[PDB]
């Protein structure tokens, strides 16, 4: 449950 | 409702900042994003509730308001800058690391590293010859910038934004993206997984935001596809057969000019366009990792939490199947005649 | 291909064990399951590869071949036995713990605990009055059985089946289910998450198996629904609009009689019917936990591993969303216009 | 990956 909700940090930057 | 509202009047009776004809025409309705002073408690309430707001008087990037191409070329140093080139006004972002998963993907825009003076020259050359090519410089600020730009960066309103970071429990600043675009350039609709203070410096940008609960109307690409987090819908020619719920989308919009700061909350879709015939635009953004997930998860879940669940399911499946291409077929098998 | 083949001849010129008219008529084709001696290396190869096979000479339950209602009533003791009752020939299994999730589910069969002598009486009563009611006794054997049944149980061929367990790396024996049914009773298609040696004692049963890779043709209920692991398709009246790929299903079938043992491999769908006008049937099954998942997962994955992945995705979503009812809507949102 | 493939043990027995 806590594992699934964990957010990422990806943004539009190469 | 009204879009960006009646254009504002520039001080000193210098006329409207823009007019309706500089905005592109789209099929969906929009309502205005509020424009408030940073001392307004309503503004604090909106940021606290992760809703967008335009702050008019932060002085966040006050020393950068004098920036233009001549100044930047003289002082931004001799580092490399990522410059995207496209034969269309739409600059769709793609993750180059994920292009191995999808061999049949051919991006429309192209990234070329170059020195800032080479970037100015290209724009100058294109303008001189009346070419249809378009450029968009998108480079994160780093220690290589010249001494003048350092002093400018040091002069940003760190007092104010550091207080925001602490009040909201956000993580640390991850980067500042310098965005220099041509009139009419468009960054198509997408969401980012970080909190964003979007600081406008030169020219005007029209920003259209959609809340995370409109995920089902905006059809992002698969998480393993290079255009992860970007909408599949072509706003200029929406395919309602493939994307039927795009007929129900509703946005929030505003036009930001020099000195304005737009809070784009994490997970909120945003479409950003430099006004037609408005000249070049300059923006610097500030990205902060979101606050940690609370230890006691509280139900009902918020929309962005459901987005995060869907992303993780997709990620886990790709790893467990050993190939991203099999994700779709397995998901289809899972729901067909069972959940649909 | 041929179904159960030309019926076998009973020793002593006692005639065909059964005839074609005692089998129900279905819309799909079938091929035969092989009937082999336990000393045949081909049989070992099939079990090793988790494919079904009928073993004709195991003597697995040799002492139980004398069992009938009179003997069992006299000796099976005075424990409670679960007896299901239905107004149809189909006895669809439902998990009573999951019925809280789905309030709109009303099972067709009903479970009543009773003593074995009360079960015999009910059958006797029904037969006497020509009633259309049907009963199916399904009870796991336990320490309460009488001394005669203990001696019989002790006389099973533990030497042979313990060797199988070790050779296959299976877990421990979890239970033996005693199955006593009326002529014509049907257990609809489903899969079990354990390995099964299915030991026929009295009467004849037609067993139709489908490999795990026919998941997409058999449309199991949602994992949180009470009928988890059972096919949604009504074999007697298939709804091809809801279940189109049931038009592509292909099974393996056989008819087992007294002394036969059918290996039903874990995850294989099986539909089991007591032959029409064949009298009562008696079966005892042996269930073993499957072998552990190998530490080095090997690609490509097997069909049953993909089934296990789908089950876990469904389970995790139900827990993370806090409600099983929201699983469907989220999965649909995930694939619509994205993966389908 | 190993967590997803883990099998259960449910059978038709009440
Ligand atoms: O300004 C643009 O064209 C695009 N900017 C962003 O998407 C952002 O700052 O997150
Ligand atoms: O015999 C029946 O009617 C049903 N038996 C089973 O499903 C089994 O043994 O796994
Ligand atoms: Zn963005
Ligand atoms: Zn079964």
């Amino acid at each position: 449950a806590a594992l699934l909700i964990a957010a990422g940090a990806d943004v539009n930057a190469h | 409702a009204s879009g960006s509202g009646e254009p504002r009047e520039e001080a000193g009776a210098l006329g409207p900042a823009w007019d309706e004809s500089q905005l592109r025409s789209y099929s969906f309705p929009t309502r205005p994003i509020p424009r408030l002073s940073q001392s307004d408690p309503r503004a604090e309430e909106l940021i606290e509730n992760e809703e967008p707001v335009v702050l008019t008087d932060t002085n966040l990037v006050y020393p950068a308001l004098k920036w233009d191409l001549e100044y930047l070329q003289e002082n931004i140093g001799n580092g490399d800058f990522s410059v995207y080139s496209a034969s269309t006004h739409k600059f769709l972002y793609y993750d180059e690391k994920k292009m191995a998963n999808f061999q049949n993907f051919k991006p429309r825009s192209n990234r070329e590293e170059m020195k800032f003076h080479e970037f100015v020259e290209k724009l100058q050359d294109i303008q001189q010859r009346g070419g249809e090519e378009r450029l968009y410089l998108q480079q994160t600020l780093n220690d290589t910038v010249g001494r003048k730009i350092v002093m400018d960066f040091l002069g940003f309103n760190w007092n104010w934004i550091n207080k925001q970071q602490g009040k909201r429990g956000w993580g640390q600043l991850t980067s500042n993206l310098l965005l220099i675009g041509m009139e009419g350039n468009v960054t198509p609709a997408h969401y980012d997984e970080q909190q964003n203070f979007f600081a406008q410096i030169k020219g005007y940008k029209r920003c259209i935001l959609f809340p995370p609960d409109q995920f089902e109307c905006l059809y992002p690409y698969p998480v393993h596809h290079p255009c992860d987090r970007q909408s599949q819908v072509d706003f200029d020619n929406p395919d309602y057969e493939r994307f039927p719920n795009f007929q129900n989308v509703v946005g929030y919009e505003t036009v930001v000019g020099p000195g304005d700061v737009l809070y784009i909350p994490m997970y909120w879709w945003h479409h950003i366009e430099s006004l037609l015939n408005g000249g070049i635009t300059i923006t610097v953004n500030f990205w902060y990792k979101g606050a940690p997930t609370p230890k006691r998860i509280e139900y009902p879940l918020k929309a962005h939490q459901k987005v995060a669940i869907m992303r993780n399911i997709e990620k886990m499946l790709g790893e467990a199947l050993g190939n991203p291409q099999e994700v779709g077929p397995l998901l289809n098998t899972m729901i067909k005649g069972r959940y649909n």
